[PDB]
């Protein structure tokens, strides 16, 4: 399952995940794919913030879908 | 980012709140610039500079990706931080939009924040625009 997720560069970073798979797991897979260390990450879907602990179904994520990754200042 | 309105609201905008005694800081800056009254409606936030002149200003809701709260120590009351969406283009120039910085801060000078805050939540959260 491919799922998207903009920067604030306008960079659209295209990840492989399954529903099953941790927010923790996805900001690791971008330190992979991006360089961007998990700690610095944050992710929007819907306009709420994700938590760590928490699965994709459980927010509902699906193929095709769009969240946005924001740094912390 | 911001673009220059009227002031006037749209057939189906209504104001939710408005706050005098706001400035807006752009990135990390710390001293520009400008101070202010502060207008959140359902579709848009809209900046209206003290005395007039000129001004008004405002973005789309639609533009803002995230917002959070951020400390001054051991002060009084907390900036507004928003994360704007970015422009793009037009090709040719660039350069990189990665040394530049994607947010703007609200100081509430004239207190209000935690109310605003409140109120910018809730417009970002029910999309009624």
């Amino acid at each position: 399952m491919q799922i998207f997720v903009k920067t604030l560069t306008g960079k659209t970073i295209t990840l492989e995940v399954e529903p099953s798979d941790t927010i923790e797991n996805v900001k690791a897979k971008i330190q992979d794919k991006e360089g961007i260390p998990p700690d610095q990450q944050r992710l929007i879907f819907a306009g709420k913030q994700l938590e760590d602990g928490r699965t994709l179904s459980d927010y509902n994520i699906q193929k095709e879908s769009t969240l946005h990754l924001v740094l912390r200042l | 980012r911001f673009v220059w309105t009227s002031g006037l609201l749209e057939i189906n905008e209504t104001l939710v709140i408005q706050q005098r005694g706001v400035r807006i800081y752009d990135g990390e800056e710390k001293i520009k610039f400008d101070a202010g009254t502060l207008l959140l409606s359902t579709h848009r936030l809209i900046w209206r500079d003290q005395k007039n002149h000129e001004c008004c200003m405002a973005i789309l809701l639609s533009q803002i990706v995230f917002i959070e709260e951020q400390a001054a120590g051991i002060g009084k009351s907390a900036k507004i931080v928003v994360h704007l969406h970015p422009a793009p283009p037009n090709k040719e120039p660039g350069p990189f939009q990665s040394s530049k910085n994607s947010y703007i801060k609200l100081s509430f000078k004239e207190h209000g924040q935690i109310e605003f805050y409140r109120r910018l939540s809730e417009e970002m959260t029910q999309r009624r625009w």
